[PDB]
C-alpha cells in the first residue's frame, strides 16, 4: 500500500548519544555521596571538584556551553580553595581516625522517601521525561527566527545590562558586603 | 516541528503525503545555497515588494499566517525563479564564476569582489538590476564598492575596478 | 565520531601506554627505607597532616569574589554591539562598585603579606 | 560529506596530538641548546646527531626507570594528579586554529574552554603534591594554590580585553579580526601583562615556585619519580608552548602572514609557528636572564600592580571603542 | 502633520491629585523646570547633614585625633550633598508626576511642546539608542524618583515613551497655526 | 454509618507513621552507636 | 614625609607618581574613560564623523499598508 | 530526577553531618548546585534566557556565601581551635 | 517562556501565549465583573500547554500506538532500503524517488 512515514538514520549531522547524559547522571550521583562518606576531607574535596565536572560535562552536551564551562571555571577556583582552607583547618589525620555511625540509616530512608515523593510532582513534564512504545521530540528549521544567531552567552549579554540590570546592581553589593566583610572578621590587626 | 536545535538527534522522519489538490502548486527553487547568495541582491532588486508582501500578511495573521498566505508564498517563489532563469540566460558564466569562487571561501561577499563586479555589470546591462545596500555610511565609499578588502585573504588585483553603474569606464 | 570525542580518547590512552610501560618494563624493588619520605637524608616529624598556617588566605578569599565579577563582564564583552551607551552605563556602574571594594583590599591592607 | 566520518576525525586529531608531541619534546632540547648558547655553552650535542635525539633518551629511560609508591603518601591520589595535570594540558590543543577553522574543535566558546582546562590541569599539580605526605612536596603544593590566585584573574582579565575588540570568544574570529591590525599594537600593555602572567601560568622563571630547586629540593614533584615525573614535564612543555600559541592568536595574528590547499595550509602553519616559536625563545630567554622572585612578592605584584592597571584599561577600553562607534558586530562575520 | 496615533505604548495609571506632564521627563527638563524654591530647599538640606555633624561635635565631642573631624566633614559633607540634590531633583519632577501643584509646568510643558510641533521637531527629542533600547530606558526609569531614597537613577535618554498622550499638543499647534494664518492674511 | 474498625487502622497508620519519624530522629541523635535496627 | 592630598593636591600628585605608580596611574587611565565618553563624541560629531546606523537583526517589516501587488499569481507558472 | 537525587545528598550532608563546618558549607554548595540545575534544564525546555540568567546569579551569590563562610570559620577557629562538630 | 528572550537572541517560544492571557486578563476582568476571568481559562490552558507538552505528548502516543499496530496489520510486499530514501530529490536519481512514493 504505502507507509508514507519513514525512519531513518542521519549519516552526518547527527547529535551525541543520550547514553552519554544517564552515564553523566549515575556518575555526578556517585561522586555527590562519596562527597558526604568518605573519611578523609581531601577525598571529598576531590569527589566534588569531580561532582562538579559530571554536571558541567551533561550542561555542555546538553548545548549550555556557557553555564557549563563558566560552572567547572568558577569552582576550579572555589574547590582549590576550599582545599586551600581544609589544610589550614582540619587535622587530616584526626578527621580520617574520625568516623560515622550507622544510627542515620532508619533516618536517611524516612527522610529520602517522604521528601522525593513530595518533591517530585513539584516537577513539570518537561524534566520527567525519559524517566514498549515511547515519544520522540521532533525539530524542524526557520529562516526568519536564524537571520542572526546569537551564542547564549550573547543572549544573556543583550539583556543583563540593560532589562535586568537591577539584578546586576544587587549582584555587585552582595559581593561587596562579601569583600569587605570577609576582609573585616579575618584582617590581622594593624 | 521545533525550531529547538537537536543535541541528540540520530534520525530523520520524512512524509510522503503531498499538498492537497486544492492548494495551487509550485514548483520549489532548486538553488544551492552558493548560487543564492550570488543571487540574493538580485532576488531583492526585483522581488523586494512581493519579499515584503509575504512578511506583513504573515505579521497580519499572527501565529496562523502559515495556512493564510500560501498564494503570497507561491508568489515569492515564481518572482525569485524568475530572476534565476534571467541570471542564466544571460550572465551565465560571471553567475558561477561568483558562486562558485563563494563556495571556495566561506560564502563571505569580501572574498569573491572582482567575480561580483563582473557579474554585476552583467546583470546591469541585460535585467536593470542594481545591487543596493540600505543605510551605508555617505561618509566613506560603500564597502562592496572599495578597492582594498582589508579582511579579504587575497589582495585584489590593481586591475580590478569597482562596478559602479552609469560612469563610464 | 566527533574530533572532540576522539581528541578526548587519544591523549587518555596515551596516559595509560606510558603508564602501563612502566608498570610493566620497570624494575620494582620496594623496600622499607626506598618508600620513606625525603627529608634530605634524616627522617624527621611528619606534620604534613596536620593543620598548617597559610598566611595568604585572604588572598584566597578575595580571588573567589573576583573571579565572579569577571565573569560578570564576559557576557558584555560578546554583546556589546546591542549593549551601545545604555548597556555600557550599566556595565561600567557594575565595574565601579566592584572597584570600590578592591580599593577596600588595598587601603586596609589585606594583601601585604609582612 | 566524501569519506567516513570517523576515519576524518581520526586522521584531524592525529595530525595535530602526535606533531604537537614531537614540538614539546624539541623545545626541551632547544631550550637547553639555547640557555647553553648565552652561558658560552652547547647543550645536548651527543644524543644523535647535534642532540637531536636527546628528548628521547630522556623519555625512553624515565618510562623504564622504576616507579616509588611513597608509604605515607595517599597512592591512589599520587597517581590521579598528574594524569590529571598531563589530560588537561593536552586538552587545550583542541580549538588552537592552524588556520580558519583548521581545529580539532571549533568552538563558539574556545576562549573559557581553554581557561577551564587550564585551571584543572593545575588542580593536579595541588593534589599530587599534598598527596606525598612528604614537606618539601607539601611545601611546594601551596605555593602551585597562591600562584593561580595569582595569575588566573591576570590572565582572564586580561583576555576579556581581547574578547572586547573581536567580540567573539572564537579562537578563529578573533585572527580573522587582527586582519585589520595585530592586538599587540593596540594592546601593547595587554599583550605584556598577558605574557607575564602566561609565564607566571606556566611555573617558569621567575615565576618557578612550586618546583623551585634552589628552596625546595624539587617542589610538589620531589616524591614523583619514572612516569609520574615524565608527566608533569610533558604537562609543563605542553602548557609553555600553548601559552606562546594561544599569545600569538591573541595578539600576534595567530596564522595570518608576515595539492592547492596544502601550499595555503603550510604557510597558515609555518606562520603560526614563526610566530610561537619566537615567543618560546623569549620564554628561555626570560628564565636565562632574571633571578626568581619570591612568592610573596609575586602575589604583591599581581594584586597590587597588574590587577589594578587591567581594571582600569576595563573601564577604558570600551569607552574608548563606543566613543569612536567601533564596537564589534557580535554576529557570525569572520 | 498629525501621527495618526497618540498613545502607542502601554502605561501604568497612578492616583495622583494634579495633571500627569511626564512619567519619565529628561534630566534638562527637570533642572529647567525647578522653581527657584526647589535651590532654595535642596540648598538647605545639603547644609543639613553637616551642620548637623558640626552641632553633635559641640554638644558632643567625639574625642577624635587631630585630622578626623576634618575629614568626617569631607564625607558629612558629600552626603549631605548628594542628598540635597536627590532632594532638589525630587522637587521639580513631582510636580511633572502631577504629585505636586504644577500649573506653572503644565503651563510651560503646554508652550514648549507646541512650539516643537509647531516647528516639525520631535517632542522628546532625538535618540542615538535603538527604538527598543529606548523602551528598556523608559522602562527602567518612568516613576524612579519614588525609589531616590534607596537606589536613584536618571532618565539621559531621548526617548518618546512618557506616558501621556501627544494628542493635545498637535491639538494647540494646529489652532495656533490656524490663527496665524488669518492673523497674517491681514497683512 | 462508617466502618469505626477500616477507620481506626487509618488513623494508627498515619499517626503513628509520624511516631517512626521521630523514632528515627532519636535514634540519630543517640550518642552511643546501637545499630540500624535499634 | 608623604604629602596629605587635601593639605596639596598638586604636591600629593607628583608623590604618588613617582612614589605608588602602578596605582596612581590605574586612577588616570581608569578617570581617562569616562573623560572619553565626554569629550570624544561631540567633536567628532564637529569634525562630521558619523556614527553609522545599526546592521538589521531581525527582518526589516515594513510600515503601512500592503501594497496590493498583481504578479507572478498561480496562472503564471507554465 | 538527577536534581532531586543531588538536593537530597547535600539535605543530609548538612543535616547528618557529624565530620567539620566545611563539609557542611559543601553540603549547602551541593544543594545550591541541584537547584541551579533544575533551573537549567527547565530554561532550556521553555526557551528561556532568563533560567540561564536566574542561574549564574545563583553561581555568583553561592560563592559569596562560601566566601562569609569561610571567613566566618577561620573567625571560629582562631578561637576555637577545631572545626570539627563533636558527638559525646 | 513569559519573558520574551529566548535562547538565540531572538524571542522565547511561548511568549505569544503568555501575551494572549495577559492580554485576555486586562481585557475582559474588572472589578465591576469579577468572573470575567474565566474567559481566560482556555488561553491560561494553552500557556501551560504550550510550555509543558502533557496533552501533545497524550495525543501523539495515543495517536502513534495507535498507528504502529495498524502498520503490523497492513499488508507488506517490499520495504525501502536507507539508501533509496537518501535518494528522493536528487539531480539523475528519479528512479529511486518514484519507487519511494509507490509510482
Ligand atoms: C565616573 C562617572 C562618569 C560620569 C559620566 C561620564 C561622561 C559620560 C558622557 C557625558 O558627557 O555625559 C553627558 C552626555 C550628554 O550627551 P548629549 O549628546 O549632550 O545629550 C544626549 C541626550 O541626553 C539624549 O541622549 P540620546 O537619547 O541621544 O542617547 C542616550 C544616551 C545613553 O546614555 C545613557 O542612557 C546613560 C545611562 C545613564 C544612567 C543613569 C543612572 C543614574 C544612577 C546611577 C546609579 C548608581 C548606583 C550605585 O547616550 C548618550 O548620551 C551617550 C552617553 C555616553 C555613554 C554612556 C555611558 C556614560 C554613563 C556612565 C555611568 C556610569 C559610570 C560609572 C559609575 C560607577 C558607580 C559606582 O551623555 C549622557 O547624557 C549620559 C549621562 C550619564 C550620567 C550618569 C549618571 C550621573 C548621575
Ligand atoms: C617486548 C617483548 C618483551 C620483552 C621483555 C621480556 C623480558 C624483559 C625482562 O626480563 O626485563 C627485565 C627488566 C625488568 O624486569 P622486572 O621483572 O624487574 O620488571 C618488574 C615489573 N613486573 C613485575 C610487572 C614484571 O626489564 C627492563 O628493565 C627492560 C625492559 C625492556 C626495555 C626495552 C625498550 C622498551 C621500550
Ligand atoms: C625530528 C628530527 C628527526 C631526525 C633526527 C634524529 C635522527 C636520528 C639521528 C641519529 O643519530 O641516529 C643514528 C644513530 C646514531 O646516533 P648516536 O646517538 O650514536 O650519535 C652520536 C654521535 N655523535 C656523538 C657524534 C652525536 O644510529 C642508530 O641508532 C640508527
Ligand atoms: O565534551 C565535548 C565538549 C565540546 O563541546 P561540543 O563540541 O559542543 O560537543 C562535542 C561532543 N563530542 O568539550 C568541552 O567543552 C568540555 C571539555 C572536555 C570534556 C572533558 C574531557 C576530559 C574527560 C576525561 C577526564 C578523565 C579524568
Ligand atoms: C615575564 C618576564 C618579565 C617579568 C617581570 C617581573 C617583574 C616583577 O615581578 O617586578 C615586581 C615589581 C614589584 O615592584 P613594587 O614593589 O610594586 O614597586 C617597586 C617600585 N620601585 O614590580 C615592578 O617592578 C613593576 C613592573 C611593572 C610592569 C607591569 C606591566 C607594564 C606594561 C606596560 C605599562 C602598562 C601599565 C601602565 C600604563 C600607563 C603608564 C604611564
Ligand atoms: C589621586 C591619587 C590616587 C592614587 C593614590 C596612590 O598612589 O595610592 C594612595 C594609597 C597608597 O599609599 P599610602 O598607603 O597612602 O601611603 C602613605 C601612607 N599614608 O592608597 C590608598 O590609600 C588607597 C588604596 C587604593 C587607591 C586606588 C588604587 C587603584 C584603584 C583600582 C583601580 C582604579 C581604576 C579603575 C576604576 C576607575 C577609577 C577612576
Amino acid at each position: 500500500s504505502q507507509i508514507s512515514l519513514l525512519l531513518l538514520k542521519e549519516i552526518y549531522t547527527n547529535g551525541s548519544t543520550h547514553i552519554m547524559l544517564d552515564i553523566l547522571s549515575v556518575l555526578a550521583v556517585i561522586s555527590g555521596i562519596c562527597v558526604i562518606i568518605s573519611k578523609n576531607p581531601i577525598v571529598s574535596v576531590l569527589h566534588l571538584i569531580g561532582l562538579f565536572a559530571y554536571v558541567s560535562f551533561y550542561l555542555i552536551l546538553i548545548g549550555l556551553n556557557f553555564v557549563g564551562l563558566s560552572y567547572l571555571i568558577v569552582y576550579i577556583g572555589a574547590v582549590s580553595i576550599l582545599f586551600l582552607f581544609i589544610l589550614m583547618l582540619i587535622n587530616i589525620r584526626t578527621s580520617e581516625l574520625q568516623s560515622n555511625t550507622s544510627n542515620s540509616i532508619p533516618l536517611t530512608i524516612l527522610v529520602g522517601i517522604i521528601i522525593s515523593s513530595f518533591l517530585f510532582k513539584m516537577l513539570p513534564y518537561g524534566v520527567i521525561i525519559s524517566n514498549k512504545n515511547d515519544l520522540f521530540f521532533i525539530t524542524s528549521k526557520i529562516w526568519d527566527g536564524a537571520l542572526a544567531e546569537n551564542n547564549h552567552i550573547s543572549s544573556i549579554g543583550n539583556i543583563m545590562y540593560t532589562n535586568y540590570n537591577v539584578w546586576l546592581i544587587l549582584a555587585s553589593f552582595i559581593l561587596l558586603l562579601a569583600m569587605v566583610g570577609a576582609i573585616v572578621i579575618t584582617i590581622k590587626p594593624r | 516541528m521545533a525550531t529547538r536545535k537537536p543535541a541528540f538527534n540520530q534520525h530523520v522522519l520524512l512524509d510522503t503525503t503531498p499538498l492537497p489538490d486544492s492548494i495551487p502548486k509550485v514548483k520549489e527553487i532548486g538553488a544551492s545555497s552558493a548560487p543564492l547568495l550570488s543571487a540574493s541582491f538580485f532576488i531583492g532588486a526585483r522581488c523586494k515588494d512581493y519579499n515584503d508582501d509575504y512578511m506583513q500578511c504573515k505579521n497580519e495573521n499572527p501565529g496562523r499566517g502559515e495556512f493564510e498566505c500560501l498564494k503570497e508564498g507561491r508568489r515569492v517563489t515564481r518572482c525569485a525563479r524568475s530572476v534565476l532563469k534571467d541570471i542564466n540566460t544571460h550572465c551565465l558564466e560571471q553567475f558561477r564564476a561568483h558562486w562558485q569562487c563563494l563556495d571556495n571561501n566561506n560564502q563571505q561577499l569580501w572574498q569573491c569582489r572582482p567575480a561580483e563586479w563582473k557579474l554585476n555589470k552583467c546583470v546591469y546591462e541585460n535585467l536593470k538590476l542594481e545591487k543596493v545596500i540600505p543605510d551605508q555610511p555617505k561618509n566613506s565609499t560603500p564597502v562592496h564598492l572599495r578597492q582594498r578588502q582589508i579582511f579579504a585573504h587575497h589582495a585584489i588585483p590593481p586591475w580590478e575596478r569597482p562596478f559602479i553603474p552609469g560612469q563610464p569606464e | 565520531m566527533s574530533a572532540m570525542s576522539i581528541y578526548i580518547i587519544f591523549v587518555s590512552i596515551i596516559a595509560i601506554l606510558f603508564l602501563a610501560i612502566d608498570l610493566i618494563f620497570a624494575p620494582h624493588n620496594p623496600y622499607k627505607e626506598k618508600l620513606s619520605a625525603f627529608e634530605c637524608g634524616f627522617h624527621s616529624f611528619s606534620q604534613s597532616r596536620s593543620p598548617f598556617n597559610i598566611s595568604f588566605f585572604i588572598y584566597g578569599l578575595v580571588f573567589l569574589l573576583l573571579d565572579l565579577e569577571i565573569l560578570l563582564l564576559y557576557p558584555f564583552a560578546v554583546s556589546e554591539y546591542v549593549n551601545s551607551a545604555y548597556g555600557l552605563a550599566a556595565a561600567l556602574i557594575f565595574i565601579g562598585i566592584i572597584t570600590i571594594g578592591f580599593v577596600y583590599e588595598l587601603g586596609h591592607d589585606a594583601l601585604k603579606v609582612h | 560529506m566524501s569519506y567516513s566520518q570517523t576515519i576524518n576525525s581520526l586522521v584531524e586529531v592525529v595530525l595535530v596530538l602526535v606533531p604537537s608531541l614531537v614540538g614539546i619534546a624539541y623545545v626541551t632540547v632547544g631550550e637547553r641548546k639555547t640557555m647553553g648558547s648565552m652561558q658560552r655553552r652547547l647543550g645536548p650535542n651527543a644524543v644523535g646527531i647535534y642532540g637531536l635525539l636527546q628528548a628521547f633518551a630522556d623519555a625512553l629511560k624515565l618510562l623504564l626507570k622504576e616507579y616509588v609508591g611513597p608509604t605515607q603518601a595517599n597512592l591512589v591520589l599520587f597517581f590521579l594528579g598528574p594524569v590529571i595535570t598531563l589530560i588537561f594540558s593536552l586538552l587545550g590543543y583542541a580549538v588552537i586554529p592552524y588556520g580558519p577553522g583548521l581545529a580539532v574543535n571549533d568552538l563558539s566558546t574556545g576562549i573559557l574552554y581553554m581557561l577551564a582546562v587550564s585551571s584543572l590541569a593545575t588542580y593536579g599539580i595541588l593534589l599530587a603534591g599534598w598527596s606525598a605526605n612528604s614537606k618539601y612536596a607539601f611545601l611546594g603544593s601551596l605555593r602551585s594554590t597562591a600562584q593561580l590566585i595569582s595569575y588566573e584573574l591576570v590572565l582572564s582579565s586580561s583576555i576579556l580585553l581581547v574578547i572586547m575588540l573581536s567580540g567573539s570568544l572564537s579562537l578563529t574570529v578573533i585572527v580573522e579580526s587582527q586582519r585589520a591590525i595585530w592586538y599587540i599594537l593596540p594592546l601593547l600593555p595587554v599583550f605584556i601583562i598577558f605574557f607575564i602572567g602566561s609565564v607566571a601560568e606556566t611555573n617558569r622563571a621567575p615565576f618557578d615556585l612550586a618546583e623551585a630547586e634552589s628552596e625546595l629540593v624539587s617542589g610538589f614533584m620531589t616524591e614523583h619519580a619514572a612516569v609520574i615525573f615524565v608527566f608533569f614535564f610533558l604537562a609543563e612543555y605542553g602548557s609553555i608552548v600553548l601559552m606562546c600559541i594561544l599569545t600569538s592568536i591573541l595578539f600576534l595574528g595567530g596564522y595570518l602572514l608576515i595539492n592547492a590547499p596544502t601550499v595555503e595550509g603550510s604557510f597558515y602553519g609555518l606562520s603560526l609557528g614563526v610566530k610561537t616559536s619566537i615567543l618560546i625563545f623569549v620564554f628561555i630567554w626570560t628564565r636565562a636572564s632574571f633571578p626568581r622572585i619570591r612568592f610573596d612578592q609575586l602575589m604583591s605584584f599581581c594584586w597590587t600592580v597588574l590587577l589594578p592597571i587591567l581594571f582600569a584599561l576595563i573601564v577604558l577600553v570600551p569607552c574608548i571603542l563606543y566613543s569612536f562607534n567601533i564596537f564589534p558586530v557580535n554576529i557570525s562575520l569572520l | 502633520n498629525t501621527p495618526t496615533q497618540t498613545y502607542q505604548f502601554p502605561s501604568k495609571t497612578v492616583k495622583t491629585d494634579y495633571p500627569l506632564i511626564d512619567n519619565d521627563p529628561h534630566f534638562t527638563r527637570v533642572i529647567r523646570y525647578a522653581r527657584p524654591s526647589d535651590y532654595a530647599h535642596g540648598l538647605a538640606a545639603a547644609a543639613a547633614g553637616p551642620a548637623a555633624l558640626w552641632l553633635m561635635e559641640r554638644i558632643s565631642p567625639s574625642q577624635v585625633g587631630r585630622g578626623g573631624f576634618a575629614k568626617a566633614m569631607r564625607l558629612a559633607g558629600f552626603i549631605g550633598l548628594a542628598g540635597g540634590f536627590l532632594y532638589f531633583y525630587q522637587r521639580s519632577i513631582l510636580r511633572f508626576y502631577g504629585m505636586s501643584e504644577n500649573a506653572r509646568e503644565v503651563e510651560m510643558d503646554m508652550r514648549e511642546m507646541t512650539d516643537r510641533v509647531k516647528a516639525g521637531l520631535p517632542l522628546y527629542g532625538e535618540s542615538r539608542l535603538s527604538p527598543a533600547m529606548q523602551g528598556v530606558a523608559a522602562r527602567q526609569s518612568r516613576y524612579s524618583a519614588l525609589f531616590f531614597g534607596v537606589m536613584p537613577w536618571f532618565n539621559f535618554v531621548n526617548h518618546n515613551q512618557h506616558g501621556v498622550d501627544t494628542a493635545k499638543y498637535y491639538q494647540q499647534a494646529e489652532r495656533e497655526l490656524e490663527a496665524e494664518r488669518l492673523a497674517r492674511e491681514q497683512a | 454509618p462508617k466502618d469505626a474498625v477500616h477507620l481506626g487502622l487509618k488513623g494508627a497508620a498515619v499517626v503513628g507513621g509520624i511516631g517512626l519519624l521521630f523514632a528515627a530522629v532519636r535514634t540519630s541523635l543517640a550518642r552511643k552507636n546501637v545499630g540500624p535496627w535499634a | 614625609t608623604t604629602p596629605r592630598f587635601w593639605s596639596t593636591p598638586l604636591k600629593y600628585c607628583r608623590w604618588a607618581a613617582r612614589e605608588r605608580p602602578a596605582l596612581f596611574f590605574s586612577v588616570v587611565i581608569g578617570a581617562l574613560g569616562p573623560v572619553t565618553l565626554a569629550t570624544v563624541p561631540p567633536l567628532r560629531r564637529l569634525i562630521g564623523d558619523v556614527d553609522a546606523a545599526p546592521i538589521p537583526l531581525t527582518y526589516p517589516i515594513p510600515p503601512g499598508p500592503r501594497k496590493q501587488l498583481k504578479g507572478y499569481d498561480d496562472d503564471t507558472e507554465d | 530526577n538527577i536534581t532531586l537525587i543531588l538536593f537530597l545528598i547535600g539535605i543530609l550532608g548538612f543535616v547528618l553531618n557529624r565530620k567539620n563546618i566545611i563539609l557542611m558549607l559543601i553540603s549547602i554548595e551541593i544543594m545550591l548546585l541541584s537547584i541551579t540545575f533544575l533551573i537549567l534544564l527547565s530554561s532550556l525546555n521553555m526557551d528561556d534566557i532568563i533560567g540561564q540568567t536566574y542561574a549564574i546569579y545563583i553561581i555568583v551569590v553561592a560563592g559569596a556565601e562560601s566566601a562569609i563562610g569561610l571567613g566566618i570559620l577561620v573567625a571560629f577557629y582562631r578561637l576555637r581551635g577545631s572545626i570539627a562538630i563533636e558527638y559525646k | 517562556m513569559a519573558s520574551g528572550y529566548g535562547l538565540n537572541g531572538g524571542p522565547s517560544r511561548c511568549f505569544p501565549f503568555w501575551q494572549e492571557l495577559l492580554a485576555c486578563y486586562v481585557t475582559n476582568s474588572s472589578e465591576d465583573n469579577p468572573d470575567g476571568k474565566n474567559k481566560c481559562i482556555p488561553v491560561m490552558e494553552d500557556y501551560y500547554e504550550c510550555l509543558h507538552h502533557r496533552k501533545e505528548a497524550a495525543r501523539v502516543r495515543a495517536l502513534q500506538a495507535a498507528y504502529r499496530e495498524a502498520e503490523a496489520k497492513k499488508l507488506q510486499e517490499n520495504p525501502p532500503t536507507a539508501g533509496q530514501i537518501r535518494n528522493l530529490g536528487l539531480l539523475n536519481k528519479e528512479e529511486d524517488t518514484k519507487k519511494v512514493h509507490c509510482a
